[PDB]
């Protein structure tokens, strides 16, 4: 209950982060998958492209 | 292109002979059924199985089909004497919007035996001299099989060009007959000293020669 002067540690500070990034890459890549949008001519109901 | 086949397949008669077929994930493994075709050399083909689960009218039941997820196959249990003719893959395909075939394997293994060739050397005659050409011909006959090369000479150098080859076909009695021309021109014709075709069949060289003077 009495403390004298000097110097003295009690605990220790800790920075905690409040966010984190886990972003492994900046893009993925793609395959081709436009040309059943983007085509010169579709197909029918009847016989449609799967 | 989108369907690749096997160039050809070695097989028994009497065991049992299947066919790989490899396409995309878009032709034949989105789904869509295959189509088996065979194409004889000389005769328009035909329907023989259709969708891998039904069996047309005049086909027998040694064939049979099956879809092997994205790969189909074909198996047969015999090799009789009409095997000689192409099997090939028939699917839709989306991406080609319409239908695409494969690429053709061929059945055979080996049915050609030896024999002894003989060649003939004919000069050509009065009337051609006149024409400003020179057909040289050097005809092959009563060999087996129809695998002969042919090889031209002027007794100082090969001749490389002109050369030419026709393919055999089965005579009378089973064996083959073949024809070689060479075109020249009679300015030259007649400073060579001689002419001759010279041929190989499993290393037997046989040699004639004529003189134009
Ligand atoms: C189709 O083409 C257009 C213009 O060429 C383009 O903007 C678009 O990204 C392409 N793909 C799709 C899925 O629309």
């Amino acid at each position: 209950f009495t403390v004298e002067k000097g110097i003295y540690q009690t605990s220790n500070f800790r920075v905690q982060p409040t966010e984190s990034i886990v972003r492994f890459p900046n893009i993925t890549n793609l395959c081709p998958f436009g040309e059943v949008f983007n085509a010169t001519r579709f197909a029918s109901v009847y016989a449609w492209n799967r | 292109s989108v369907l690749t086949q096997p160039p050809s397949v070695s097989g028994a008669p009497g065991q049992r002979v299947t066919i790989s077929c490899t396409g995309s994930s878009s032709n034949i493994g989105a789904g869509y059924d295959v189509h088996w075709y065979q194409q004889l050399p000389g005769t328009a083909p035909k329907l023989l199985i259709y969708g891998n689960s039904n069996r047309p009218s005049g086909v027998p039941d040694r064939f049979s089909g099956s879809k092997s997820g994205t790969s189909a196959s074909l198996a047969i249990t015999g090799l009789q004497a009409e095997d000689e003719a192409d099997y090939y893959c028939q699917s839709y395909d989306s991406s080609l919007s319409g239908s695409v075939f494969g690429g053709g394997t061929k059945l055979t293994v080996l049915g050609q035996p030896k024999a002894a060739p003989s060649v003939t050397l004919f000069p050509p005659s009065s009337e051609e001299l006149q024409a400003n050409k020179a057909t040289l011909v050097c005809l092959i006959s009563d060999f087996y099989p129809g695998a002969v090369t042919v090889a031209w000479k002027a007794d100082s150098s090969p001749v490389k060009a002109g050369v030419e080859t026709t393919t055999p076909s089965k005579q009378s009695n089973n064996k083959y007959a073949a024809s070689s021309y060479l075109s020249l021109t009679p300015e030259q014709w007649k400073s060579h000293r001689s002419y001759s075709c010279q041929v190989t069949h499993e290393g037997s060289t046989v040699e004639k020669t004529v003189a134009p003077t």
